[PDB]
């Protein structure tokens, strides 16, 4: 709690039901003690990293997202003012536009318990199963339904973070149709504050993150001789690789 | 074999009165702190066994450990009062005995182990809370080892590790509860003449960058053998050999950090046991 | 299925899409003739755009709650699968 309070000393939040620090940071202490309960077997050899990772996708998803919210009530406010100008038949129809005024107000109420679930699912999910994911995010939910955060009941991970010119790009490579392996390479993609491990038994992905970045990408294994220095001439000149 | 319970606890009597020649005004002190140490190691042996843990294992070493670790604290400490002496003792205590505890529950039970032998041989109402999170000695802030204050020695760890941060390699971290009881148990360590500690951390705990940033404080060299997959014995070899020459024959006064992924074989291991 | 969540998303991009049309003929051609007419009977169509987004709203809470029972009866049959799988798998 000490630490993960410090991470988020930055403070974009706003009132809630119930303090609003106080319960982001209960919550991920009650998920990482829920997720090793759960997943980890084994006695105490594991401990205290993912919860860093999360809070630290958390304050990264967040301001995205903040700001991506102010920006589109910018968007809707800039219209209103040209809207106005004009005041003719369809007109006051998208002048009536409160609708979408008034459902600014639940959906900034969500953000802050949405960003929750995304950055446990690029920190914690990566390596669970189809079903040990749905059956986290439950608890996750259930533990969301406990605090006084607000998060959408008909929410889609892959709709959340995935963008339809980058669903589309990673296809076109040739990421496989599955839901699964489109978390996956969000995952992959969406946070870059840390390297990457991908396993694939058919390296079925070491060609389609190939294809992503083209003539930049140089790749090298572990056990090649000429590994120690063709790292070092592809970190000097900002060479994409997979190892 | 071991001797007695009953020589044990008069051998350190004559080890506690030379060490009183310090502190003559307790000088009638050193039966009852010779018969606690002897308890509390009788009770240590007892409570926490190698049928929980391996590392678990208690001999009259931790009583000479204990002993020397309260006279260097009296040689170069405030002249001490009765409430000092105790709680000196109990830091030591807590270092030799319960540092090697893990978890919780067998941590808890010194604790109570500690109260109890205190109130057996050494009847005071003058001491205060003696878990290890709220007796904090320290040579960082006085010029003599003495009990410090929290908030004193907080401020003092946040003003240096900026310091250490801006100076050394830049990595931000939150200093909290249990970093500064940490930060003093590796400066003890760092401190005596023979100073090996090693930390069981988990990942990510920052055992590896306390220990950089304690090191500085004391002034070490940190040297962090730079091994990988393609290193030979003679590389760690050569790593060591510069390490050991610098440290005699320059005086250089070098902290050597080992992870558990340097040690490639048997033999780097059985290198570092003949250090 | 697939088309709920697919014109969930691009009705919605295609919302944004014609807002920004809507935008760069207004500044263009507030000098010129009134051709934001011209677009505003794209916005007509618009009418059918945004409500288009209500009816698939609508449908969709109607949707859910039976691909969620549907879900049951192809667990019974999905749980009975991988145990066959695993033993053949095993072979």
């Amino acid at each position: 709690s000490q630490v993960a309070n410090n991470m988020v000393d930055v403070i974009p939040m706003e009132f809630t039901d119930f303090t609003i620090r106080d319960a982001v940071v209960n919550i991920l202490i009650h998920f990482d003690r829920n997720f090793y309960q759960k997943m980890k077997v084994g006695v105490n050899p594991r401990s205290p990293g993912y919860f860093i990772d999360g809070l630290r996708a958390l304050v990264k998803l967040v301001t995205a997202k903040y700001q991506d919210l102010q920006e589109n009530q910018r968007f809707v406010n800039v219209g209103l003012e040209k809207l106005n100008e004009s005041v003719k038949s369809l007109t006051f129809e998208k002048e009536r536009w409160l609708n979408t005024t008034k459902q600014f107000s639940k959906t900034s109420q969500e953000l802050i318990g949405n960003c929750i679930i995304s950055s446990i699912y690029e920190t914690y999910f990566g390596h669970l199963n189809e079903r040990e994911r749905a059956d986290m995010l439950v608890i996750l939910k259930r533990l969301l339904g406990k605090f006084a955060v607000k998060y959408d009941v008909n929410y889609r991970f892959i709709d959340y973070l995935v963008t339809l010119d980058e669903k589309m790009k990673w296809l076109e490579c040739g990421l496989d149709k599955n839901d699964y392996f489109l978390e996956n390479m969000s995952i992959v993609m969406n946070s870059q504050d840390a390297v990457p491990f991908l396993l694939d038994p058919s390296s079925h992905m070491i060609t389609v993150i190939s294809n992503y970045y083209g003539n930049k990408t140089v790749l090298l294994s572990f056990l090649e001789e000429g590994f120690v220095k063709r790292l070092e001439n592809a970190i000097r000149f900002g060479s994409v690789v997979i190892i | 074999g071991y001797p007695s319970g009953k020589s044990l606890s008069q051998i350190y009597e004559i080890y506690y009165k030379a060490i009183f020649k310090l502190v003559p005004e307790f000088r009638s002190y050193t039966e009852p702190f010779a018969r606690a140490s002897v308890h509390l190691y009788n009770e240590c042996k007892a409570r926490y066994s190698t049928g929980l843990q391996s590392h678990y294992l208690f001999s009259p070493r931790e009583l000479t450990r204990l002993v020397r670790g309260v006279y260097t604290a009296i040689n170069t400490g405030p002249r001490q009062t009765l409430r000092s002496l105790i709680r000196l003792w109990a830091y030591e205590a807590w270092r030799i005995f319960a540092d090697r505890l893990v978890g919780v529950k067998e941590k808890n039970s010194f604790e109570q182990l500690l109260y109890e032998t205190v109130d057996k041989y050494l009847p005071n109402q003058d001491l205060g809370n003696i878990s290890s999170t709220s007796l904090l000695f320290s040579g960082l802030l006085s010029l003599d080892f003495k009990e410090v204050n929290k908030t004193d020695l907080v401020n003092f760890i946040e003003e240096r590790f900026k310091t250490f941060c801006d100076e050394e390699l830049e990595v931000p971290m939150v200093i909290h509860e249990s970093m500064v009881d940490h930060i003093l148990r590796i400066d003890r360590a760092l401190k005596q003449v023979q100073g090996h500690m090693m930390l069981i951390g988990a990942s990510r705990t920052g055992k590896t960058i306390l220990t950089r940033f304690v090191a500085w404080l004391n002034g070490l060299k940190i040297v962090q053998p730079k091994i990988h997959r393609h290193s030979n014995l003679s590389d760690f070899d050569m790593i060591l050999k510069k390490a050991i020459s610098d440290c005699s024959l320059k005086e250089s006064r070098t902290c050597l950090i080992i992870d558990e992924s340097n040690i490639l074989e048997t033999a780097f291991l059985e290198r570092m046991n003949t250090l | 299925r697939e088309d709920l969540i697919k014109l969930n998303t691009e009705y919605k991009l295609k919302l944004k899409n014609l807002e920004k049309r809507l935008l760069e003929e207004l500044n263009n051609s507030q000098g010129n003739m009134l051709e934001n007419d011209e677009l505003m009977v794209t916005l007509n169509n618009l009418k059918k755009e945004a409500m288009n987004i209500e009816k698939k709203l609508s449908e969709s809470e109607e949707f859910f709650p039976q691909f969620d029972n549907l879900v049951e009866e192809y667990s019974i049959i999905g749980k009975h699968s991988v145990k066959i799988f695993s033993m053949l798998e095993k072979f």
